[PDB]
């Protein structure tokens, strides 16, 4: 199956809003949609909610031997991934032209930045050290799935916390979070994709643009950018051809955005430190809406397990037992033995000679 | 036509197999053929023919549990024992085909990882026990765990010896041991029409036409392993008790041919 | 024996046709449906639909064991769904699975079950998912945690029907007697009649 | 009497003609096939020598043959349908066809509406008149008053009944419906 | 290690704004319907395309509007010191080939052969340096070899920074050493970017100089590489008459 | 593909001696056979038999010899199938030929005299030299087989294998030491090098070095390896259909003939590429 | 590694290269004489035509399907040579394996010279070959059994395929060898295998590589494998002739 | 097991069976319903509903309605859909079910072989079904019975196309519904239903298309009274 095709009024109604630069669901030109965050209760587990997109992040380690060469660090592996529930198109092996760009991004991104301190992930040298491994996965398109992936990235790998080791001498030893406590990961800086879409030949911009307004445009400009003023990676693609002036227009925008999106970043993960250490409850449990017709909730129930006993032993006790004729086994030649209703002669032996 | 017509039979109470609707095909088995093989043995249930083979080698233990030798099994299905299956890469029957053994040798603790290591954390002997279908005409779970038992049963290992300034590894091969088998499960599998009747030892016609299937495995004790219903019409305790009373007379046939087969040397 | 904190809600996403989230527990899965659309010439059927189950996890990449827990879910929802309806036309269900902590299979079953209820599937009963673990000496708990299980000598699941109670899917990890398997179908049959009961609730406040 | 193997020296050019299944080379017959040696002597003599196995477990369709068929799915100006029996034997596998709007009647006249004609799960008789395109493979016709649909179903799964040249009544709820009744 | 000396001599000599020699050639090939040879310094480049003709396979993936342009991107094994053979299989292959799609998409005046497909093959057998600006200066040169029209005569080269100063036409020494690397795909007579790529950290007051000096360095590809065509036409129209 | 008249047109024309291009039943096209066209390997070969063109490279490095005999190396193939020979080579589809041709020169190397095995072997049990030979096909124009082991044979003739002097001792620098000095090699004695020729058959003749036409006018042909020596190393009949024994022998002679002559021509032109050394320049691609 | 199989060990090095055993002495033969040879087709049930060739340690079987759908005025013939893992000395990578494919091709470009693909347009024939145990010539019995499958499946051949095999003693005075075995295969310096049409006097298929470089060894190789497939022509005759008279009896 | 005229207005759940009246009576079941024996068995959630007009006859429909956004063609319907193709002499809409529909260039009004119609691909058109059972592609005409277009054909030239669910369209077409009385108190309009799923719009200004588009896809919901007024005061300004 396919995507439901686009009219040719829906076009036109796009393009004369775009002409006068008001947008479909009211938000101005500069502006993002609300994000929503929410942890999961084992570490390195996060929902991110960009609008009515959903990313799901998970980040787990595990201890192998680092290769040949780079004996002092770690390595870092990485796994985009569409789900077939996301939208109509995705199709397990059909939509090979957009995975590859989206995992170079985000791993360009993500990895040449050197943010991640993948130095301080040694226990010998020549011998087992960590090897992380993030994992994301799209659960609903609605356009924009970039910003969403790296948000989604970013929390889930400043939120996780390992393991840990006690090393001296020549001897190991593993803990577990009752015999030591979990330890956090360092983290330099903080990069963040922004996305900018051109609408008729580089006229008018749109930031932040949903999968109708995706379908209207020529093509995107990604431009991702860390704290302080420090730009990471750009990729322009498309349908686009670019002037000089807007690239620098477009590289302040992206500043004030990861600026902004920076701070939520930090202000959430702290609530939820807060929360985490009081001693309150949490998890995806107490995070459904109460205040909501489609949320339901139920505590224990016993529900009687006092008569499993009676059933048990008389449906046991009132059927025939197994019955009594016993095959015999018949023997050839030592190697090979016959067992059910047999066969006439031994052996066939000059049938058609 | 489909349906009325097989009803006859049943009605009848003889299918057109000339069978009484609660008993079994023909069983025959051989041991000890491929003499390029560490232990092998084929199976004929009158039709539905299954070989398996045995390879043992040398590997480095887990870095979890340094005191085990791992047994893999696999199950092929060749485009040549049927008609429906193509070339290329294992499908789904093939692949629940592999999962149901692993399941099989795993739960029924046939065998202990710890009496194949030769040195903790060294060396560990690894088992390569593989199965190609040769014809497909039903039945297929119950004839693969009796290929498999029945090859498990004759393979023999050679004694190995590791020095200690060489460190290395002497193999013995004049004299070889045997392998060390606890249990003997044995399978049974029933085809359930509509939504009451249930026959023993289907057929491809009759899996074609049926609504269901039930696969129980039984050891010597009268204990139960695995519980395969992949879903359909449905049942009830009475039926399953039904079941379990014929599969004991079953496992007991069975266990029976092996303990005669290999007395014959 | 007391089942633990349950938790569904409906209608997440918009671009499917029907969602729903199931979590009993800690344990977590997420499913949604597309209804009936078209089909590839190839795998289509006359006078009936084809239904199309996939599994993914949140580690690693899906292998033997995916696809052999997919038959089973395949093959239940064949046995409840009225396909005859809806010839040479496609039905596909879809399981992400957000956290684990034990007796997930149960979970994703009722999970398909308030995905396919949701979409607007014709049905012709609903079915349910539970889970038994009995321990080493033999002491009953039902819907154990991955702590109970990893202990427990024996592990059982089952799939029963809405109508009489019956049994459509079971897959069972150990070895045990055909007692005590007795005695935790008697314990199922008892369980499912609370998940009912909040199915029951749930579809009832939707409509409020 | 004797068999066959894809290769012997059978009769010469004078001692027989060759028939089905065979081939000759350097004024001798050879066999082509592993069937049963057969010698139809006709009226005439110079008898045509052929072998034939008598067992056909599958027969590779001609310009010309009679088939037994079972429409899979019907539209505006085709219908899909899967070859089932090549005239008379059961047939191992099943291939495809095509019946063009066409060859439904016997005057490859205009009107000739698809939709009543070959609804999808019945049992058809039709004749093949060539090998196809990669669209459509074997352009089967029923441009005859013997072909057509011959044992129909109904509804609710009742064997139905022709009641006319064009229009078929069910037993049970007596409901009309539109067919292409072939002659019995 | 010295990547700038004090008196401004890069490692092989050369200054800031100065680029390697090219030496192109057209009409390498005859069974093609067009072909082309560059060796931008010690990168040795190879371009192969065919005419418009009709889709393989016909599975109904045509366009009614426009063309379908299909690129490919190939390594020799022997292209580096390492032998490093990989399968048909990479993702440096497929995104390659997915940038060349992209600016061989906005370059070419597609709108031109409907229902047509357009196949480009770049085989690479000397790699030392900017991979991505010679096989798209050999694919520029075999499509104007191929008599295809296209809006403008497209060009790319690279850049960089260090020590506060920016670079051209970067070595494999300099790019592997962790800096802000950079490339465009340059249309001299509009000033138009029809691509744009990054990587590894750079301030943002120093984006402007960057830019500006890989836009220059291709501006000056566009002269050396315009005699070239012009030497091959003047020497075509004199053969021919 | 070709019609039917023009097959009947070809087939009468090789039975009277007279083809296409006007040559005979037995007349082989020229070639342009050079050496020394790519830098980073260390060898190369480049060679034209017509609309065809070829382009190899051999690389020796360092490795480990394998369990069966410590004394020895080994020798590694790998022949590339460009895409940019042919449209429908796109990614996948020059599999099959180039494991096909692969294949062969195995079979054809895989013998205990093919170049030598000592000489690659420097320290027993412990190290040995490598060798990768790295077909690359440029375009294709029929009689793929000759034109491609006619240029390993002239890459083979052009190796280097610098020389390494390290003592193994473990008192002393166990580690490899090179001789350090840039310009200082080895070479490899290929005298004896075998080489393909091919022998289409048309009607009930046979012909060498037949185009794609006449290729795609013959029923099978057949395959001989001879060295200089006029030596014997894999024969390989490739066809659809039956090729009779009485052709066996009488195309058994004309691969001697062609054998020896390809041979001694191809150790001449060497040998006068050879006798002028940095002079002549070199031109390839441009 | 493998997504569609059960993993087990990363690394696994079968006990031979550790084998203290020393290799054996083969012995010495006659080299005008050929293994018992016991043929049967009709095997397999659901199969439209198969025959299982045994002969001294080598097993093969060998199965044919029937035209399917999809040089048309004509009908293609696909082919797949697959080896049993439990065979020879070592384990085999289930995956696949370049032997395999040229194997396959060795019997796609031998079997198409025998039957007449001008009678099934636009249809197909799968041949399917398995070696269940490998103790000698192996190619001289995919083609003999894949020759017997096909004419007992009911399509239409010219003639019959039948093999053979040869191989080179490593002494100082060299003697080509009619059926080796294993044991006289692996010390063996080359080795030739022929496939000839025995009423057409036709060769089908030829291949051979190895040491021998005088043009009059393979002169014998050749001519001596041709008298080894005009000895064994009878066996494979009155096999499809039982074959024959056991299946239409059955009617 | 209870009995229908009981149980009206009421949640049901698939799976379980109701009686209806006594003497068996020829009432069809309707969509989510199925007929076995002398009872009725639920195949689809919602509420049960009953509807005979005004006399003692029948007069008489079980029909539950439930939400749900997928679509299937029924009879008699005026669907909106989009054309993809021109193949042939026909024209290929999708409606937004299993397989697409079929037009005819003379369907339209007034069209022979010389004057044709101008439709393109990518276009909306507003028709009803005439053939709709389960055994072929669904077929629509588009004019009338009688044969003058009263509104059909290719509509929607300055609006903007939506879709809600079937649940919405259900609610909006009753007649002793005050949603489109109230909604174009505010912002004048006019509304073309299509029982597929989509709703085509045209305000005045395009921010008012913008915010009728917003606020029309959730008055299923927000019940009337208590919230509907103070809600159209608040979206007032």
């Amino acid at each position: 199956m396919k995507e439901t095709p686009l009219s040719n009024c829906e076009r036109r109604f796009l393009l004369r809003a775009i002409e006068e630069k008001k947008r479909l669901d009211g938000r101005q030109t500069y502006d993002y949609r609300n994000i929503r965050i929410s942890f999961g209760t084992d570490y390195g587990c996060c929902i991110v909610e960009l609008g009515k997109t959903r990313v799901l992040g998970q980040v787990s380690c595990e201890l192998v031997s680092p290769k040949l060469n780079r004996a002092t660090e770690g390595i870092l592996f990485f796994n985009l991934e569409l789900s077939q529930m996301a939208a109509p198109a995705f199709e397990p092996g059909r939509q090979s032209d957009l995975l590859v760009k989206l995992n170079r991004l985000m791993e360009r991104c993500l990895r040449n930045s050197k943010c991640i301190d993948t130095e301080s992930l040694c226990v010998v040298a020549g011998e087992k050290v960590w090897q992380i491994r993030v994992d994301l996965h799209l659960l609903n398109h609605d356009g924009n799935i970039i910003d969403a992936a790296s948000i989604a990235a970013i929390v889930a790998l400043c939120h996780f916390r390992r393991p840990d080791v006690s090393v001296q001498g020549d001897e190991v030893t593993l803990y577990t979070p009752e015999e030591r406590d979990p330890v956090p990961l360092s983290i330099h800086h903080m990069p963040i994709c922004v996305s900018f879409a051109f609408f008729q030949q580089g006229t008018y911009l749109l930031v932040d643009p949903n999968e109708r307004e995706e379908r209207v445009m020529d093509g995107l400009l990604v431009i991702a950018m860390n704290k302080h003023r420090e730009i990471c990676t750009i990729q322009s693609s498309g349908g686009i051809m670019l002037l000089k002036d807007q690239v620098l227009r477009c590289s302040k925008i992206a500043g004030v955005k990861v600026a902004e999106i920076t701070e939520l970043i930090l202000k959430a993960l702290e609530n939820d430190q807060k929360v985490r250490k009081e001693g309150g409850k949490f998890g995806f449990a107490e995070s459904i809406a109460n205040q909501r017709i489609t949320a339901f909730k139920m505590e224990k129930a016993p529900i009687d397990t006092s008569d499993v006993e009676e059933k048990a032993e008389e449906i046991i006790a009132e059927a025939e037992p197994p019955s009594e004729v016993v095959s015999t086994p018949v023997l050839w030649t030592p190697g090979t033995a016959q067992i059910g209703e047999g066969v006439e002669n031994s052996w066939g032996d000059l049938e058609d000679s | 036509e489909p349906l009325e017509y097989y009803r006859r039979f049943l009605k009848e109470n003889c299918r057109p197999d000339g069978r009484e609707l609660g008993e079994f095909r023909t069983t025959t088995v051989n041991i000890g053929s491929i003499s390029t093989a560490d232990g092998s043995a084929l199976v004929k249930l009158g039709n539905t023919t299954v070989i398996c083979g045995v390879k043992a080698e040398f590997a480095a233990p887990s870095t979890d549990a340094p005191d085990k030798g791992y047994v893999v099994p696999n199950v092929d299905l060749p485009p040549l024992c049927s008609s429906r299956f193509r070339s290329g890469p294992p499908g789904e029957e093939a692949q629940v085909a592999s999962q149901f053994i692993a399941d099989v040798i795993e739960n029924s603790q046939i065998i202990q990882k710890e009496d194949l290591c030769i040195s903790p954390g060294k060396l560990v002997w690894v088992l390569y026990c593989d199965l190609i279908c040769l014809d497909y005409d039903g039945n297929i779970l119950d004839a693969c765990t009796f290929a498999l038992l029945a090859a498990l049963k004759n393979v023999q290992l050679p004694e190995v010896t590791i020095n200690e300034e060489t460190a290395l590894a002497e193999v013995n091969l004049k004299k070889k041991s045997y392998l060390n088998i606890r249990t003997h499960p044995v399978a049974t599998s029933f085809a359930v029409f509509d939504d009451t009747l249930l026959i023993v030892d289907p057929t491809g016609e009759e899996e074609h036409l049926a609504t269901g299937t039930l696969t129980i495995v039984m050891d010597e004790e009268g204990k139960l392993c695995c519980l395969h219903k992949p879903g359909g019409s449905g049942l009830t305790g009475a039926k399953l008790q039904d079941c379990m009373s014929r599969a004991v007379t079953r496992h007991k046939e069975v266990k029976k041919l092996m303990d005669e087969v290999i007395k014959s040397m | 024996c007391s089942l633990r904190h349950f938790a569904c809600e409906q209608n997440l996403l918009s671009r499917p046709d029907g969602s729903a989230s199931f979590l009993q527990g800690d344990t977590s899965v997420l499913a949604g449906v597309y209804g009936p659309a078209e089909v590839k010439v190839s795998k289509e059927i006359f006078n009936k639909a084809t239904l199309e189950v996939i599994l993914r996890p949140k580690i690693g990449l899906p292998g033997v064991a995916e696809k052999s827990r997919e038959r089973l879910i395949r093959n239940t929802c064949e046995a409840v769904v009225l396909g005859t309806l809806h010839p040479r036309t496609s039905i596909t269900v879809v399981l992400q699975v957000v956290s684990d902590a034990g007796s997930l299979l149960a979970c994703c079953l009722n999970a398909a079950c308030m995905a396919l209820v949701d979409a607007g599937v014709p049905m012709r009963a609903l079915f349910c998912g539970v889970a038994c673990a009995l321990d080493s000496d033999g002491t009953l708990v039902l819907d154990p945690t991955s702590k109970q299980e990893k202990e427990a000598r024996a592990v059982l699941t089952f799939a029963l029907d809405s109508v009489e109670r019956k049994l459509l899917m079971s897959s069972t990890k150990g070895l045990y007697s055909d007692t005590e398997l007795q005695q935790c179908l008697a314990a199922a049959q008892a369980a499912s009649q609370h998940v009912f009961r909040f199915y029951r609730e749930s579809l009832q406040r939707r409509y409020s | 009497v004797r068999y066959c193997i894809p290769g012997e020296r059978l009769c010469n050019l004078e001692e027989g003609s060759p028939g089905s299944g065979t081939y000759t080379r350097h004024g001798y017959i050879f066999s082509s096939l592993a069937g049963c040696l057969m010698k139809s002597s006709e009226n005439g003599a110079l008898p045509v020598v052929s072998v034939v196995r008598e067992t056909e477990s599958q027969l590779l369709p001609d310009v010309g043959a009679i088939v037994t068929c079972k429409v899979s799915s019907i539209n505006s100006r085709f219908a899909k349908v899967h070859i089932l029996y090549v005239g008379s034997m059961p047939l191992k596998n099943s291939f495809r066809g095509t019946i063009r709007k066409e060859d439904v009647r016997a005057t490859e006249k205009d009107k000739v509406e698809i939709y009543k004609s070959f609804r999808p799960g019945d049992i058809v008789l039709a004749k093949v008149i060539s090998l196809g395109d990669a669209q459509s493979n074997y352009l089967l016709t029923t441009a005859e008053n013997e072909l057509g649909v011959v044992v129909a179903h109904s509804e609710s799964g009742i064997q139905m009944v022709p009641i006319s040249w064009c229009e078929m009544q069910c037993p049970k709820t007596h409901t009309k419906e539109f067919r292409k009744v072939a002659r019995v | 290690l010295e990547l700038l000396s004090d008196q401004g001599y890069r490692v092989d000599g050369r200054r800031a704004g100065e680029l390697r020699k090219i030496q192109a050639r057209m009409g390498v090939f005859a069974q093609a319907d067009g072909s082309a040879y560059i060796e931008q310094g010690n990168t040795k480049a190879l371009a192969v395309v065919y005419g418009p003709h009709e889709i393989r396979g016909s599975r109904a993936r045509a366009l009614p509007d426009r063309a379908l342009v299909n690129c490919q991107y190939s390594s020799a094994t022997f292209s580096t010191g390492e032998r490093k053979r990989r399968p048909h299989g990479d993702r440096k292959s497929c995104e390659m080939g997915l940038q060349l799609r992209q600016t061989f998409e906005a370059a070419i005046l597609t709108q031109l052969h409907p229902r047509s497909q357009i196949d480009i093959y770049v085989q690479v057998l000397q790699a030392d340096g900017g991979t991505y600006a010679a096989c798209v200066n050999a694919a520029t040169l075999a499509v104007l070899d191929a008599g295809i029209p296209m809006r403008d005569f497209v060009c790319a080269c690279s850049a960089g920074f260090v020590d506060g100063t920016a670079l051209a036409d970067l070595s494999h020494v300099e790019e592997a050493a962790g800096g802000p690397q950079l490339a465009l795909a340059l249309l001299p007579a509009s000033g138009q970017i029809a691509l744009l790529e990054m990587d590894a950290r750079l301030h943002e007051d120093h984006l402007e100089r960057v830019l500006e000096a890989a836009a220059q360095a291709a501006r000056d590809v566009h002269t050396l590489l315009d005699r070239v065509v012009r030497q091959h036409v003047r020497e075509a129209s004199i053969l021919l008459g | 593909t070709l019609s039917e008249a023009e097959k009947v047109y070809i087939v009468h024309g090789v039975q009277e001696d007279l083809r296409v291009d006007g040559r005979g039943c037995e007349d082989y096209r020229c070639v342009e056979v050079e050496t020394d066209v790519v830098s980073n390997t260390s060898g190369s070969a480049r060679v034209k038999l017509g609309h065809t063109d070829i382009l190899v490279g051999v690389k020796a490095e360092m490795g480990t010899p394998k369990l069966e005999k410590p004394n020895e190396g080994y020798l590694e193939f790998f022949v590339d199938c460009s895409a940019s020979a042919t449209p429908e080579f796109e990614g996948r589809g020059g599999d099959d030929l180039g494991t096909e041709i692969a294949n062969t020169l195995y079979r054809i190397f895989n013998n205990k005299s093919s170049v030598d095995l000592k000489t690659l072997c420097i320290s027993p049990r412990e190290h040995c030299w490598v060798l990768y030979v790295d077909v690359l096909l440029l375009e294709c124009g029929g009689n793929l087989f000759d034109a491609i082991s006619i240029a390993v044979k002239a890459a083979l003739f052009n190796t280097r294998i610098p020389r390494v002097r390290v003592l193994e001792d473990e008192e002393g620098s166990k580690d490899i030491e090179l001789s350090d000095d840039p310009y200082d090699c080895i070479r490899l004695s290929v005298e004896n090098v075998p080489c393909i020729v091919t022998l289409c058959k048309i009607g009930y003749r046979h012909v060498v070095d037949a185009t794609l036409q006449e290729e795609a006018c013959s029923l099978a042909s057949l395959l001989v390896s001879v060295t200089s020596k006029g030596v014997v190393t894999c024969m390989r009949k490739v066809g659809k259909g039956s090729l009779d024994p009485e052709s066996i022998f009488e195309m058994m002679e004309t691969g001697k003939r062609v054998g020896k002559v390809l041979h001694a021509s191809l150790q001449s032109v060497v040998h006068k590429e050879e006798s002028l050394g940095p002079k002549r320049q070199k031109v390839g691609f441009l | 590694g493998d997504h569609r199989r059960i993993r087990g060990p990363e690394e696994s090095q079968p006990p031979q290269l550790y084998a203290a055993d020393e290799e054996e002495a083969p012995g010495t033969r006659d080299p005008t004489r050929l293994r018992p040879v016991y043929a049967r087709a009709g095997l397999l049930s659901q199969a439209k035509g198969s025959a299982y060739l045994e002969a001294g340690g080598t097993k093969v079987l060998c199965a044919v399907s029937g035209p399917r759908q999809a040089a048309a005025l004509r009908g293609r013939l696909l082919c797949d040579f697959r080896r049993a893992p439990f065979a020879g000395r070592r384990r085999r990578a289930p995956p696949g394996g370049c032997e395999e494919r040229e194997l396959a091709l060795a019997l796609q470009e031998a079997l198409e010279p025998a039957v007449r693909l001008g009678r099934y347009p636009r249809a197909q024939l799968e041949v399917s070959a398995l070696l269940l145990e490998d103790g000698g010539s192996a190619l001289a019995a995919a083609l003999t059994a894949a020759a017997l499958a096909l004419a007992d499946a009911g399509v239409e051949m010219y003639d019959l395929v039948v093999g053979c095999g040869l191989s080179l003693a490593p002494g100082p005075a060299p003697t080509w060898l009619l059926d080796p075995t294993r044991l006289e295969e692996e010390r063996a310096a080359a080795g030739l295998t022929v496939a000839l049409m025995p009423v057409l006097n036709q060769v089908a298929g030829l291949l051979g590589s190895g040491e021998g470089g005088l043009t009059e060894s393979w002169a014998e190789a050749v001519r001596l494998g041709l008298e080894g497939c005009q000895r064994l022509y009878p066996v494979l005759q009155q096999s499809l002739v039982r074959a024959a008279r056991r299946r239409g009896a059955a009617a | 097991a209870r009995a229908a005229r009981t149980v009206l207005g009421q949640v049901v759940l698939p799976g379980e069976e109701l009686l209806l009246p006594e003497s068996r009576v020829r009432v069809v079941c309707g969509p989510g319903l199925r007929r076995c024996g002398d009872r009725l068995l639920v195949t689809k959630c919602g509420r049960l509903r009953h509807k005979e007009p005004g006399s003692g006859s029948g007069g008489g429909v079980y029909w539950v309605d439930s939400q749900q956004k997928r679509y299937v063609p029924v009879k008699g319907d005026h669907v909106i859909g989009i054309v993809t193709a021109k193949s042939g002499d026909i024209f290929k809409v999708d409606v937004g079910g299993s397989e697409p529909a079929s037009l005819s260039y003379l369907s339209f009004e007034g069209a022979t072989k010389r004057n044709r119609p101008n439709v393109q691909v990518g276009d909306l058109i507003y028709g009803q079904f005439v053939v709709a059972n389960k055994d072929m592609e669904p077929e629509m005409v588009c004019i009338d019975s009688c044969g003058r277009a009263n509104g059909m054909g290719v509509i929607g030239q300055d609006g903007l196309l939506f879709k809600v669910t079937l649940g919405l369209i259900r609610k909006l077409l009753a007649p002793d519904c005050e949603i489109i009385q109230e909604v174009g108190k505010l912002h004048p309009l006019e509304i073309v239903f299509g029982m597929n799923g989509r709703i085509w719009v045209k305000a005045k200004t395009i921010q008012q298309t913008l915010i009728l588009a917003n606020i029309l896809e959730a008055c299923e919901h927000m019940t009337s009274d208590q919230r509907k007024q103070i809600f159209s005061r608040l979206a007032e300004s």
